[PDB]
């Protein structure tokens, strides 16, 4: 499975 | 800014006349990613067409495989051209058959 | 070695609409998954047989991780703008590429976690999971707010934890794609220079995995300097296909050899004109 963003630019 | 694409045309098998085989127009290397890309049979676009899906090397440099299935006859000369932003007109690579 | 990649595209085109969204997930570059957000249903989908097996709880949870990320990723390309004072007018491209390495025993080689603005190098997690390289300073913005938020710590956790196990079950469903070893095929072309020579050309065809080692020899000694040759390239089936060419004289093509070393072959191959 893929992964996930939390943290922004 | 700009990458302009790298286009390599080659089949899967060695070339045998009235022997079906695929024809690969494999297009590397291209920012950004929007591209057009066709395969050519004496000059007519070839209708049915297989593309990957829109994805990326290492280096960020965009990719696509394009591949068809064709029987090569002595007499058929065969084409990949593409269309992209990174050029002022199309470019036309063509299948070498003897490499 | 195998790997599971998770290539992310958006592409921004103001004023027809909102940024183009794309994910797809490879297990050893070849294709499995894919999310396009200008799908007809935006949804994940399969594409290989073998990923189809998982339950409907597998699809779901996948879709509204896409789904998130491509909020993540609107919201990254308006910031990009603005760190680079850039006009909402043009199309932008974000590239993230995030995923693991596994050693055939199933212990991680090597975590990515790795972004690219308009082509260029953005933001990347070292070998050591723990340090981020910043290209510039709109990324040194980035890296100071990762740093702070535990970014590096979180990401780790996922290469470490859920890509391998998922890549350890997809080689197993998969297995019988994925671990095959399809041999190579050699033969030598032949053609007469202008200059009076010859060029030899070696392919390799139908081969599978991609990793293959070819060379050119005279004397039992390898013609490293002298070769040409082309990337290792797809060839429509899966397969794989490459090919060397040296120059020689023209009596000499016997003296020549072909090596060809790949996981399918018990024995090298070694071919001449």
């Amino acid at each position: 499975t893929g992964a996930a963003r939390f943290d922004e630019f | 800014i700009q990458k302009t694409p790298q286009i390599q045309v080659y089949s899967r098998h060695p070339p045998e006349n009235g022997k079906p085989n695929i024809l690969n127009c494999y297009v590397t290397q291209f920012h950004p990613p929007h591209i057009e890309i066709q395969m050519l049979k004496n000059g007519k676009k070839i209708p049915k067409v297989e593309m990957s899906d829109m994805s990326f090397s290492k280096d960020w440099s965009f990719y696509i495989l394009a591949h068809t299935e064709f029987t090569p006859t002595e007499t058929d000369t065969y084409a990949c051209r593409v269309k992209h932003a990174s050029m002022a007109e199309p470019k036309t690579v063509y299948w070498d058959r003897d490499m | 070695s195998h790997s599971l990649r998770y290539f992310v595209t958006a592409v921004s085109r103001p004023g027809f609409g909102e940024p183009r969204y794309m994910e797809v997930g490879y297990v050893d570059n070849t294709e499995f998954v894919r999310f396009d957000s200008d799908a007809e249903n935006p949804r994940y989908e399969p594409r290989a047989r073998w990923i189809e097996q998982e339950g409907p709880e597998y699809w779901e949870r996948e879709t509204r991780r896409a789904k998130g990320n491509e909020q993540s990723f609107r919201v990254d390309l308006r910031t990009a703008l603005r760190y680079y004072n850039q006009s909402a007018g043009g199309s932008h491209t974000l590239q993230w590429m995030a995923g693991c390495d596994v050693e055939s025993d199933g212990r991680l080689l090597r975590g990515y976690w790795q972004f690219a603005y308009d082509g260029c190098d953005y933001i990347a997690l070292n070998e050591d999971l723990k340090t981020w390289t910043a290209a510039d300073m709109a990324a040194q913005i980035t890296r100071r707010k990762w740093e702070q938020a535990g970014a590096a710590e979180r990401d780790r956790a996922y290469l470490e934890g859920e890509c391998v196990e998922w890549l350890r079950r997809y080689l197993k469903n998969g297995n019988a794609t994925l671990l095959r070893t399809d041999p190579p095929k050699a033969h030598v072309t032949h053609h007469r220079r202008p200059e009076g020579d010859v060029t030899l050309r070696c392919w390799a065809l139908g081969f599978y995995p991609a990793d293959i080692t070819l060379t050119w020899q005279l004397n039992g000694e390898e013609l490293t300097q002298e070769m040409e040759l082309v990337e290792t390239r797809p060839a429509g089936d899966g397969t794989f296909q490459k090919w060397a060419s040296v120059v020689v004289p023209l009596g000499k093509e016997q003296k020549y050899t072909c090596h060809v070393e790949h996981e399918g072959l018990p024995e090298p191959l070694t071919l001449r004109w």
